[PDB]
């Protein structure tokens, strides 16, 4: 059926359309119906279900209690294509699916469809509550970060109640508890300001299986204590003060898994949901034309550029400056002006809203809606704002190259016949990628899928001395990846030394996790020897500790999993986004910068 | 070198359904070779539980009996 | 001497026959809100009203038709029928009748009169007639109802079908249609931060304020009843024929009767093998009861649930 | 008593691939025939009951081998 | 071949399909699970004939299983 | 796939399936026609000196790259000169502002790049162009509602498509309306344009409700009133998504952007009963079932009066003929039309003789093969054929 | 009437949207200037100059119509016709610029910046921030769900495979493809992998014992062999290669 | 059917410790969840009679901050722990207690002087911890009764009039209500789906039964609306 948004509803659940159901359980019903005794014989259960009156509709809900779905969506990239859920009869013909899963599945609202499939016997159902059910996983088994992640309008909202504003009534109050719910819907004051000081207790896990509370007085605004309802005890005051964007909210159920275990993360989680939306919608966010405001400036930098490129046509004109230069001048004009445009937007939309306590300027961050919504993490980026409000840049020519004049027009004022029917060249070149990228890398999954299926992680342990040099990734522009988040995981060949000779912090082989990648982070190691699979640690399995960490649940990969595939869709499902072929990638021009001299970042 | 390397497994009836299944067959055909069933797609066309996860248990068990006799 | 105060009903005013505002003069700090969002909810919920249900026309057997010079479809015509507004007096059931010929429109006027029936808006169209020789007569039905209730679902009555020709169309009963409220500052001065609500209404001339507003606050002043105290903290297996009627003859009745066997049930969940051991049973009455239970029941066997008795 | 997390069954025995095992041979005992719960009923299912039962540390391998045992030895 | 609608079939089903599916979910013994696969298929596409009675007692072979045991399942 | 340059205003670039043929099948621009030759060629304004003449020339691809031609957006004066000195045009392959006397063309209205379909999308500027690609291809999909709303924002396209999709009744010689009626339409034609000894006036037969290929209603409901004057070219009725001449293929709707207790979230809609009770958006649906009665190898087939093995109950809709009656409500599988197929000679033996004696035979071999309703479908029987052959002796209801 | 996600409209960049609300708000308004001044009972002149004067607002625009020409009645008839809203048209690329749809808004006493202070419908408390509200003009697409929704339990099979049928009509279940099994292996769950291969799809005896024990309340498997395999081993019999089952 | 409507038959209340409660009535009308428990919710935290500290004086410093002879804790702290103080009045409306401590250990409320009118809930509630030496603290904390919630704003500022020095205001917490959360959930009766049932979690300070203090506010709402029924079913 289709699918509809779940925004009640928790985690393991599902809304399932009731005339839907019904069908699929009619064996089930029949049973029931046969041991109330309802029917003596097959034909008058059938013809009661068939005529679906009274009983059976109370008798369905007897079958489905418990009795865990499992639902799947088209293309199943990875595993997390199909999970597993307790269903929730709902009259209708289409069918809830709760927020924080259509992360993995994919899945938008604009006519998506679902399959829905039912285990039956126990063994199944079985499989179906403690592997498939959405509340086991939710970190995703690739990179180990979690999915579930809040997306799009609970970031809104989160990030709409904790802000500083300057003055907005109420502020510099004292209260504790905080509880502060009081103030907010009372009026009374405005969640947004007032950096209020509020007194908080903290429960920090310092001491070993006990909680120790700490209490103070803490500067903070209102939303903050708001939202500090919710976190589960065990974190940090500090968790939740600050602007709180997405970013800031994965690590926040990052900490909460790793601290303090599944069990209170995904209701945490869940929580976190609600009063995101709570909240976001409380906020009245909305977008309007004066939303997108354009700097007073950009006519300026135009016809300077405007100007320039003259003046370099003319030299051409007076035959200096041959179009082969002049073509990779032109565009080393627009693109400054197109940075220079863009720089003076971002100015001008972030920070302003200039509010006054007696000093009359303390020049706060813009509370703009367009700012907002790029700002939070919620939708869009930086670039897709320069379209609306700067210029919309060099267009890129269907055959690889640039045309020497962009576009000047944001979509705020349109774009010319001209323009548009220029930037049509590059839509569709690009439409029709998605195409290919489908194809090709579906078959990239089949093939790896099938080399590495028959692999299944059978010995516990090897005892195999080889490994792989463990380091970071360093190049020209500084590094790209730190060697904590290679090392994360994995385990120990050999030992490690620090910096001082004959020193070990880590014995043997040693599972290495967060505690153990903050001794190695605190110390100067610079290289760590790592166990690996493909040093073959036993025969056919590729023992657990190479290997080594499963990613999902955090502790070391159990006996008996695939990994095969789990390799192959996780290489596999990503490259849907790709780049794919026929790029050069310069942005600048095509001659080298030929400086052979090398320059360093730090000391 | 992955597809070179999927067609080259031990199980004649894995890499026959992968790729190529004029050739995969007339090796086998020739050769006489016996499948053994121990990878995962042999399982799943045949219809048997996988050596893997919940069945794995399971062909351990059997596994046994093949060692003990 | 804290206490409270009381609001009143005064000052009515009445812009037109659908438009009114009513005031409510004397209330504290934070109870205009309270009341204003209140009396709102009530009001567009429910509200009690007067809709047409079916239309059975002389013309014609289904929507879809059409009549002959009329120039209207019948669905149109269906529609126009559900925007007509009119108030009763006792009767909940008030079939009425219309009949016309001639050249022009059919307005609400034309309805036969009857003495509790009163049409709010006689100008009301309902489709027309192209030429002479065509006339209209209908017949429609309106009764009293407070949600909306649509066509499709009101028809689980089933019972005897309703006749060929019979139109049903959707319900809108509550006449109630836009309200707004706010609050402003009393001018009593006898004590500041006293301010009064104000209620602005539109309904189509079925409901008089007073009446919408008294309706509204009786059902959710009865709405509150458990909180002013808190308080606290058949299916079964169709036959019981004993089993003396069945005729067992005289052997096998008896070997049931030595288990203490009453009715069906008890004994009809059992397994041959666990019955067939037993005294004076034998091959020959196994078969016999099998013969006389292969009739009616033909269970011999469940796991049942539990007894009434 | 639904169970949104079984990790508190998982610690019970680790690997959840075994508890599936577990919780289903205990399951399926309840569900056709010959046993009866250790647990309070709370109108739920046999499944979640079983993972019950294992949560408390009541029934896992060794208790259903020397279960087992114990049944064989009687009968 | 596949991936195209070929003439594979329905799998309709008749009396004498539907039937044994209705004895397939009725408590019948191992025997009398015989004797009702043996009536089924003496049922007709017309009903009523089940055709000769003595012929469905005698088609088992004797050894027991009286005229009564097929008389009560028929 | 590629938009190349000579698409200008020829085909479009905006719409086109966003399917797997991409590209590959595309839609005529406005303006655009197609020679003797059979090449798309389209219209330009001539430029002499650097005035504006009036008269058009249709240039083909091969013509255009030889000239200059200017903007369709772009400035002008009373006399036809140009404002601006620098004018931006396009050359061969190219684009690039040239002199006032240089460009001889110009490219008439700015809809040329444009299609049809995307020729009425409001404010198509603002809009991205992939964006723009898919509603152009949404307004296609849509599907006409009981009461038609003209959109209230629009581009002014819509009296043409209506009227030339030829869909709308339109008048023909037209004058002053002597009847009119929802079926039915007739002008008395004015006494100026006439065939003479013909005399007369004009009918017009509209058309009720009548299934399309995508199993939608089509219907025509009388704009005009009585006793009104009509020219030709005005329309006298609507089609279904027509309001007095325009195009309308949705409703206008009171829109509040904001998010709202997580109900809108990704691309999802939540909507006030309201909408729902006034019964915009409810659209009809009429789908065809047939039943043929025809002669087999064990002689013909009759319809109805009568069935064996079936209940009074089941036959109450039907007619003395058998087919059921006009105006019937539906469902399930209630027997649209009865039908009988006859089976091989029964004979004799006592029980034959005796069902034949007890029940009449009930038409013996005959068989239930009739015009039940397909499972989960339901509605009112609107309207019912039976064509016949000829030295049947059909009589009954035919 | 209708509500709507704002956080659509900036990453997707299409404000074809959004300036199709404010014009819509703005082409409402004027219809409810007239609206409420035909229900007044006004003065046929007065309504005329309204009408005149609304016409005739913006920058050029070419369109010249004036009253004046048509008399008496003729501008009650449109200004009947146009009750409901004014029915504003911008042509495709020449349209009209924002500052014609602020001026247009500032004759229907809206607020030129198309956004309004609005209520919680529940709480009937103000949201924080106004909105914009805005008459968009809405369809309704050909996908419906009445002809998507299907689930089936037990159906009619395929003759040869022995297999569910294909789609809805005919009743089909629901292809269980190779990336499905590579999820469910994945997982490492095989039960639920066997009942999909075998039981509900190919094994013939073995849905008959499934829903036999499923509607007796069993549920266990008594899994067997699939058809489709079966038939494989004949159809690789058929060269002249044998393959059997050795135990 | 007719003007007839539910009532909620479930109306149970679960409980945590004495002072947070949680009830829930099911069914209601669909609507109803919202409406009944926004006008509850809005009234506990609006209006609702009781009594808190409307000021404190203390001797020595009048200034906002001070070192306040060594108490260990600034007397913002002391102030806002003298805010959620408990306190039961009679009759009279306003009433000014003295409290003076020496010696070494916290200072509890059980210290406070003991007036007949005047109750105290808890003395586990700590105003200061004082400081070890020979030293000693002696203030004057003042009640009086109100209603809802009035902090500081305003409180009578008395524009700096004020002769015996002091004050130093403290904001008041009238109604003895702590949070108060409503929620709508999903119920069912016979076939009709769409129904309503509503959740009241609440907890208060003390002082009153968290459901006793529901009921309170349903009879001023209904006290309210008393001049509108009397029309239809007065008895």
């Amino acid at each position: 059926s289709v699918i509809t948004v779940g925004p009640y509803l928790r985690l393991h659940q599902c809304g399932l359309p009731k005339k839907m159901a019904l069908e699929l359980f009619k064996p089930f019903i029949y049973g029931k119906l046969e041991l109330r005794g309802l029917a003596t014989t097959i034909k008058a259960a059938k013809k009661m279900v068939e005529r679906e009156e009274a009983v059976v509709w109370d008798i369905l809900d007897e079958v489905i209690r418990e009795h865990p779905v499992l639902l799947n969506r088209a293309p199943t990239l990875h595993r997390l294509g199909i999970q597993a859920f307790e269903p929730v009869l709902i009259e209708g013909k289409a069918i809830q699916l709760h927020p924080l899963v259509c992360a993995a599945y994919n899945a938008d609202f604009d006519g998506d469809q679902m399959a829905v499939h039912v285990p039956l016997t126990l063994e199944a159902q079985l499989e179906a509550r403690a592997l498939m059910m959405s509340t086991n996983n939710i970190l995703s088994p690739a990179n180990g970060e979690p999915i579930i992640v809040p997306s799009q309008d609970v970031v809104l909202g989160l990030y709409y109640m904790t802000r500083d504003c300057v003055n907005a009534k109420g502020e510099g109050m004292v209260l504790t508890g905080p509880k502060e719910a009081e103030r907010l819907y009372r009026s009374g004051l405005a969640s947004l300001h007032a950096r209020v000081k509020v007194r908080i207790t903290e429960y920090e896990k310092d001491a070993n299986g006990e909680l120790v509370a700490k209490t103070s007085l803490k500067d903070t605004t209102v939303g903050r204590a708001i939202l500090w309802m919710i976190v589960p005890k065990g974190l940090p005051y500090s968790i939740v003060n600050q602007a709180l964007g997405k970013k800031a909210i994965s690590k926040m159920l990052n900490t909460c898994y790793r601290i303090l275990g599944l069990k209170p993360t995904v209701i945490f989680a869940d929580q976190i949901m609600y009063t995101g939306f709570a909240y976001a919608a409380r906020s009245g966010a909305s977008v309007g034309i004066d939303d997108m405001v354009i700097p007073e400036k950009k006519h300026e930098i135009i016809s300077e550029a405007e100007a320039e490129v003259a003046e370099i046509q003319e030299q051409f004109q007076s035959g200096l400056v041959t179009a082969g230069e002049r073509y990779n001048k032109v565009i080393d004009i627009w693109a400054a002006a197109n940075d220079r445009v863009s720089k003076a937007m971002m100015d001008n939309l972030q920070t302003e809203t200039v509010i006054n306590r007696d000093g009359q300027e303390e020049k706060q961050v813009s509370f703009n809606s367009i700012y907002m919504m790029a700002d939070s993490g919620a939708r869009g980026s930086a670039a897709q704002i320069r379209q609306l409000a700067g210029m919309r840049g060099l267009m890129a020519k269907p055959d690889g190259s640039i045309i020497e004049t962009p576009i000047t027009a944001n979509f705020r004022e349109g774009l010319n016949v001209l323009q548009y029917f220029i930037s049509t060249h590059g839509a569709r070149k690009g439409l029709a990628d998605t195409a290919l990228k489908t194809a090709n890398s579906g078959y990239l999954t089949r093939r790896l899928v099938d080399v590495a299926q028959d692999l299944v992680v059978t010995e516990d342990d090897c005892g195999t001395h080889e490994g792989i040099m463990m380091t970071p990734v360093i190049e020209g522009g500084d590094v790209k990846e730190p060697l904590r988040d290679r090392v994360l995981g994995r385990v120990t060949a050999e030992d490690v030394l620090k910096p001082g000779t004959a020193d070990i912090l880590v014995p043997r082989n040693t599972l290495l996790h967060e505690q153990w990648c903050d001794l190695l982070e605190e110390n100067s190691v610079d290289a760590v020897k790592v166990r690996s699979v493909v040093s073959c640690d036993t025969d056919f399995g590729v023992c657990a500790h190479c290997y080594g960490r499963d990613l999902a649940r955090g502790h070391i990969i159990n006996k008996g999993e695939a990994i095969g595939v789990i390799a192959a869709q996780s290489i596999g499902e990503p490259g849907t986004q790709l780049t794919m072929r026929t790029f050069h990638i310069g942005g600048a021009a095509s001659r080298a910068a030929a400086e052979s001299s090398i320059q360093v970042k730090n000391k | 070198g992955i597809t070179k390397a999927s067609l080259a497994t031990e199980s004649f009836i894995s890499a026959a359904s992968f790729q190529e299944t004029t050739r995969v067959l007339t090796e086998a055909a020739v050769a006489g070779k016996r499948d053994e069933l121990r990878g995962l797609k042999e399982n799943v066309i045949v219809g048997r539980l996988i050596p893997a996860g919940t069945g794995y248990a399971y062909h351990q068990d059997r596994m046994r009996r093949r060692a003990a006799g | 001497v804290t206490e409270f105060l009381k609001p009143r009903l005064v000052d009515i005013e009445q812009v037109s026959s659908t438009h009114a505002k009513v005031t409510l003069e004397p209330l504290e700090r934070g109870f205009g809100h309270t009341l204003g969002n209140a009396l709102r909810r009530i009001l567009l919920s429910s509200m009690p009203g007067c809709a047409v249900t079916e239309v059975e026309i002389d013309g014609v057997l289904h929507e879809y038709s059409t009549k002959e010079g009329v120039q209207e479809d019948i669905l149109e015509i269906l529609l126009n029928l559900k925007g007509l507004a009119v108030r009763v007096q006792g009767k909940d059931e008030v079939i009425l009748t219309l009949n016309k010929s001639g050249i022009g429109p059919v307005t609400a006027a034309d309805i036969t009169h009857d003495g509790d029936v009163e049409i709010v808006k006689p100008q009301h169209v309902i489709c027309h007639l192209t030429d002479e020789n065509a006339s209209i007569s209908m017949r429609i039905k309106v009764q009293r109802g407070r949600g909306y209730v649509p066509a499709s679902t009101r028809i689980h009555s089933e019972e005897d079908e309703r006749p060929i020709g019979r139109l049903l169309v959707d319900a809108c009963y509550s006449p109630v249609e836009r309200i707004a409220y706010n609050v402003e500052a009393a001018r009593v001065e006898q004590r500041t931060d006293l301010d009064k609500l104000v209620i602005e209404m539109e309904t189509n001339g079925t409901i008089d304020p007073e009446e919408a507003i008294r309706r509204a606050a009786t059902i959710l002043a009865e709405q509150l009843e458990a909180f002013v105290d808190l308080r606290d903290v058949e299916f079964d297996p169709i036959l019981l024929r004993p089993v003396d009627d069945l005729e067992l003859t005289v052997r096998s009745a008896n070997c049931l009767k030595a288990e203490a066997i009453h009715y069906i049930g008890d004994l009809v969940q059992r397994t041959e093998v666990e019955l067939l051991k037993t005294p004076n049973l034998g091959k020959k009455s196994l078969t016999e009861i099998k013969d006389v239970l292969a009739s009616r029941g033909l269970s011999l066997g469940m796991r049942l649930e539990n007894w009434p008795p | 008593m639904a169970r949104v997390t079984v990790q508190d069954a998982v610690e019970k025995i680790g690997n959840r691939f075994d508890l599936v095992l577990v919780a289903a041979r205990r399951a399926r005992q309840m569900q056709v025939g010959g046993k009866d719960p250790l647990v309070p009923e709370e109108n739920d299912k046999t499944t979640v009951i079983a993972l019950r039962e294992i949560e408390e540390g009541l029934i896992n391998n060794q208790i259903l081998d020397v279960r087992e045992r114990q049944e064989q030895q009687e009968q | 071949d596949d991936e195209l609608p070929v003439y594979q079939g329905e799998t309709t089903q008749t009396l004498q399909d539907y039937l044994m599916w209705q004895v397939e979910l009725t408590p019948f013994t191992d025997t009398d699970r015989a004797i009702a696969t043996s009536i089924v298929d003496a049922v007709d596409d017309t009903g009523y004939l089940t055709i000769q009675i003595e012929d469905i007692v005698d088609s088992i072979g004797d050894d027991e299983i009286g005229l009564e045991e097929v008389e009560a399942v028929l | 796939r590629d938009v190349h340059p000579t698409h200008y205003g020829r085909v479009c670039p905006i719409e086109t399936p966003e399917g797997p043929n991409i590209g590959l099948i595309n839609s005529l621009s406005v303006y655009a026609q197609t020679n003797e030759y059979g090449f798309l060629e389209t219209p330009y304004r001539k430029v002499t000196d650097g005035v504006v003449t009036d008269e058009i020339h249709y240039l083909s691809a091969i013509e255009e790259g030889n000239y200059v031609i200017a903007q369709a957006n772009s400035n002008l004066d009373e006399e036809g000169h140009f404002v601006e000195d620098l004018v931006t045009c396009r050359s061969k392959g190219e684009s690039s502002l040239f002199s006032r006397d240089q460009v001889d063309y110009m490219d008439v209205s700015t809809q040329q790049v444009v299609s049809v379909g995307a020729s009425l999308i409001p404010f198509l500027e603002h809009d991205d162009a992939n964006r723009a690609l898919m509603g152009a291809n949404m307004q296609r999909q849509a599907v006409p509602t009981l009461r038609a709303d003209k959109p209230l924002v629009g581009t002014g396209m819509e009296r043409a498509v209506a009227v030339d999709s030829g869909v709308t009744a339109v008048a023909k010689r037209g004058g002053v309306v002597q009847y009119v009626d929802a079926s039915r339409i007739v002008i008395k034609v004015n006494e100026d344009e006439m065939y003479p000894g013909e005399a007369g006036i004009d009918i017009y037969n509209l058309t009720k409700y009548t299934r399309s290929n995508q199993n939608t209603c089509i219907n025509q409901m009388p704009c005009v009133s009585l006793g009104e004057p009509v020219e030709r070219g005005d329309v006298l009725a609507d089609g279904p998504s027509t309001d007095l001449g325009e195009l309308a293929l949705g409703q206008n709707m009171r829109v509040a952007f904001m998010p709202w207790n997580g109900y809108n979230f990704e691309d999802s809609i939540l909507v006030s009963e309201r909408v729902v009770q006034e019964d915009r958006f409810t659209t009809i649906h009429i789908q065809e079932l047939a039943c043929v009665s025809r002669d087999t190898k064990l002689g013909p087939e009759e319809i109805t009066a009568d069935i064996p093995n079936v209940g009074e109950a089941a036959l109450s809709k039907l007619d003395e003929s058998g087919i059921v009656y006009i105006g019937a409500e539906v469902t399930g599988g209630d027997i649209l039309v009865g039908k009988v197929t006859p089976k091989g000679e029964t004979q004799l033996t006592p029980e034959e003789k005796l069902l034949r004696a007890i029940f009449g035979e009930k038409a013996s071999d005959v068989k239930d093969s009739s015009l039940r309703v397909p499972n989960g479908v339901s509605g009112t029987v609107i309207d019912v054929q039976v064509f016949t052959r000829d030295g049947v002796e059909k009589d009954k209801r035919a | 009437d209708i509500v709507l996600n704002p956080l659509g409209v900036p990453s997707r960049m299409n404000i074809g949207q959004i300036l199709e609300t404010h014009l819509g708000m703005a082409a409402k308004g004027i219809g409810d200037k007239i609206n409420a001044m035909l229900k007044q009972q006004q003065e046929v002149a007065k309504l005329r100059e309204f009408i005149q004067r609304a016409y005739d607002l913006g920058a050029d625009v070419r369109q010249k119509v004036d009253l004046s020409t048509f008399s008496d009645e003729e501008v009650m008839r449109l200004a009947e016709n146009l009750r409901k809203g004014m029915p504003i048209a911008t042509p495709v690329f020449d349209g009209a610029k924002e500052a014609e749809i602020k001026e247009l808004l500032k004759l229907g006493d809206l607020p030129t910046s198309g956004q309004i202070r609005l209520y919680d419908g529940r709480t009937g408390e103000q949201f924080e921030r106004p909105v914009t509200v805005g008459y968009m003009y809405m369809l309704k697409l050909n996908h419906l769900v009445d002809d998507k929704m299907h689930a089936r339990s037990t159906g009619s099979y395929s003759l040869v495979t022995q297999q569910p049928l294909g789609g809805k009509a005919q009743f089909g279940g629901q292809r269980f493809g190779e990336m499905e099994v590579w999820a469910l292996e994945a997982y490492g769950a095989a039960y639920t992998l066997q009942e999909m291969l075998t039981v509900k799809s190919d094994d013939v005896n073995g849905r008959t014992k499934m829903y036999k024990n499923i509607v007796d309340g069993n549920h266990q498997m008594e899994p067997g062999m699939p058809e489709s395999f079966n038939v494989l081993l004949k159809e690789i019999r058929s060269l002249g290669i044998n393959i059997e089952l050795e135990d």
